[PDB]
């Protein structure tokens, strides 16, 4: 089987984060910007959606 | 088909039939990365060839004691390849692509482009002509593949603790108290009992006098242009595999631009090590 060409996400960077590292101080709410970029240069994705997901 | 064609074949007379004894311009790329915004500057720049003035007064004009070309780039592309996939890149300034050009000149266009291991594979393409004479014009459709080929965070000696500002750029009135928070990422085995100072000391010099004042005024400005009105400070701990906010608050005295500021420096009380994290900031006080 051979499909069509599927493009790529790489990451490009996060606003105030080191390292995907961060503190809160247990009830301040916080917000920053996700870069990402579409590395392909003919596929254009038409769907994104975001689950998020935690330790407990 | 032997035997169709033996059996053709033009029987000689007498004898039996079987015997059983016996480059107007020219260009380049001078690209530069630039790992403080993690992305690379890809400038081509293409001037008139020495041939084109060799050919200034042989053909185009030789009566001519000085004749100039006339060029007009109708396109100057810059496409990235991926296989088959082939997509334009703008640049930076807008560029007027009906572009008319003499002799003796030079065009330079910058295309930004993200940033590992991969290299890029980019096509420079320049359509031009030409023009001698308002009627008549000579087309040329060059174009020729290539691939782009060529300090803020701070780490500690020994160890595997990492430091960074979280704003390490910062611009402030000359004496209105600020704050920089120092992130201090520890992952190595165990928590650290660091400390944080400030010494507005001038450091001793070690040579001409033009070179000596010179550095005896950078250590001035260094000991006496800025002070940290949490001095010695004790960051109470940070547990292995953890981040601390080491807030800081400064205040300056004396006007100018402290690029990568010394002086500040915070000392790891565990194996007396001197690991400079002044150099993640770039302080400049009006």
């Amino acid at each position: 089987k051979i499909l069509p060409e599927q493009p790529q996400l790489e990451l490009l960077s996060t606003s105030k984060m080191t390292r995907n590292s961060w503190m809160m101080l247990d009830g301040t709410k916080t917000d920053f910007h996700i870069t990402v970029r579409n590395k392909s240069l003919s596929c254009a994705i038409n769907h994104i959606k975001i689950i998020p997901m935690n330790n407990i | 088909t032997l035997d169709k064609y033996s059996s053709e074949e033009i029987l000689p007379s007498f004898e039996p039939v079987y015997s059983w004894s016996s480059s107007l311009l020219n260009m380049r790329l001078r690209n530069i990365s630039l790992k403080s915004e993690h992305c690379i500057l890809s400038s081509l720049d293409f001037q008139t060839s020495k041939a084109s003035e060799q050919l200034t007064k042989k053909f185009i004009y030789p009566q001519e004691h000085n004749s100039f070309l006339k060029l007009n780039f109708q396109e100057i592309s810059y496409k990235l390849i991926d296989g088959t996939s082939q997509i334009e890149l703008d640049p930076i300034c807008p560029l007027k692509v009906p572009l008319t050009a003499f002799s003796y000149d030079s065009i330079s266009a910058t295309f930004k482009l993200v940033l590992s291991t991969q290299p890029h594979r980019v096509k420079i393409t320049l359509a031009y002509e030409l023009e001698l004479h308002p009627n008549l014009k000579l087309p040329v459709r060059t174009s020729w593949e290539t691939e782009v080929t060529l300090t803020s965070l701070v780490n500690s000696k020994l160890s595997n603790v990492k430091f960074k500002f979280i704003n390490s750029n910062i611009k402030v009135i000359k004496g209105e108290k600020f704050t920089m928070r120092l992130q201090i990422i520890n992952s190595s085995s165990s928590p650290l009992d660091l400390v944080v100072y400030y010494n507005n000391t001038i450091n001793p010099i070690p040579l001409t006098l033009e070179n000596q004042y010179q550095l005896h005024n950078k250590y001035r400005k260094i000991a006496e242009g800025i002070i940290l009105l949490s001095n010695d400070y004790k960051i109470p701990v940070v547990p292995p595999r953890e981040t601390y906010f080491a807030d800081l608050r400064f205040i300056g005295i004396m006007s100018g631009y402290y690029g990568t500021l010394s002086g500040l420096k915070v000392l790891d009380l565990n194996t007396n090590e001197l690991i400079e994290v002044g150099n993640g900031a770039s302080v400049l006080i009006q």
